[PDB]
């Protein structure tokens, strides 16, 4: 149902593309099985943060 | 499910547009993709309009694509022309298809179709069947709505009308056919043989004896 | 719990053990010792395997 997929992905205006990508494809494929969601995260300074 | 709503069919004359909306019965629209489609008579359907607004390469622009809400519903624009676009259109957005549009050129003057119903033979009646011959002519384009009701609501058990076809005069005809029992054709007080041509609605209706 | 002793007393080594099979524990550690400059030690457990 609620398969929600993540991202560390890079500063937020990339990140837009994520959250408008997913709903084209919860357009394309058509079900009330498969309602994603979307969260990110921005590259955090150090290694171990 | 939802279900998708198409009118029946559409005259316009060359130089001019046209706009069919596909509608959407429960939900939204947006919610999924919907595609056009044209067939040729006999011929198989060809891709038109994909995706909402996205032209298929080989398409010469011209026909356009509305996704607006609106009544839930979504619109097919085409440029003003008339060469051969002259077809049955199609939507399709999940596992569902529309009911098709017919459109046509402006040729001949359109000429009111011509109801007539004729009651079953009473020698039919004495071999236990009841057939209600109803037949339309002088009309276009060929494209006639018939609805039976026996008059308290409508009924179709039974009935059968024929597919309009090019006449010999540049016209077309038809006709429909409702095969019913004595006792049915006795039970009720009239049976109407309704016709919807154009937005035109003649009504001729029949009585036992 | 590795990096809080080490802001506690500072240690200098970490002799270690588990009792797992998971052997992703080892990469942890692994981990733990680049960004941390501490000798570490597994002995007996999870992380075990080579």
């Amino acid at each position: 149902k609620i398969v929600n997929i993540g991202a560390v992905l890079s500063t937020r205006k990339h990140e837009q593309m994520f959250r408008e990508a997913v709903n084209q494809a919860n357009k394309r494929h058509g079900s009330w099985k498969i309602q994603l969601n979307a969260t990110s995260v921005t590259h955090k300074p150090n290694a171990i943060q | 499910n939802f279900m998708l709503t198409q009118p029946h069919s559409v005259s316009e004359s060359p130089g001019k547009t046209v706009t069919i909306s596909c509608t959407r019965s429960s939900g939204s629209i947006a919610s999924n993709y919907v595609q056009w489609y044209q067939q040729r008579p006999g011929s198989s359907p060809t891709t038109v309009i994909y995706d909402d607004n996205q032209r298929p390469s080989g398409v010469p622009n011209r026909f356009s694509g509305s996704i607006d809400s609106s009544s839930n519903s979504a619109s097919l624009i085409i440029s003003g022309l008339k060469t051969e676009d002259e077809a049955d259109y199609y939507c399709q957005s999940t596992r569902v298809f529309g009911g098709g549009t017919k459109l046509t050129v402006l040729g001949q003057p359109k000429a009111a179709p011509s109801v007539t119903l004729f009651p079953p033979s009473s020698e039919e009646l004495q071999a236990n069947k009841a057939t209600l011959v109803c037949l339309i002519s002088d009309f276009y384009p060929g494209a006639v709505t018939v609805a039976w009701k026996a008059d308290s609501s409508p009924v179709k058990a039974g009935v059968e009308t024929t597919t309009p076809s090019k006449q010999s005069n540049n016209k077309y005809a038809a006709s429909s056919y409702l095969s019913l029992t004595p006792e049915q054709w006795k039970s009720h007080r009239s049976y109407s043989c309704q016709v919807t041509h154009e937005g035109s609605t003649v009504e001729k209706t029949v009585a036992p004896t | 719990h590795v990096c809080d002793l080490m802001s506690g007393a500072r240690i200098h080594g970490l002799v270690f053990g588990d009792d797992t099979d998971q052997e992703a524990v080892a990469q942890m550690l692994d981990f733990i010792s680049s960004h941390t400059f501490v000798p570490i030690l597994g002995i007996h457990g999870g992380a075990s395997m080579i």
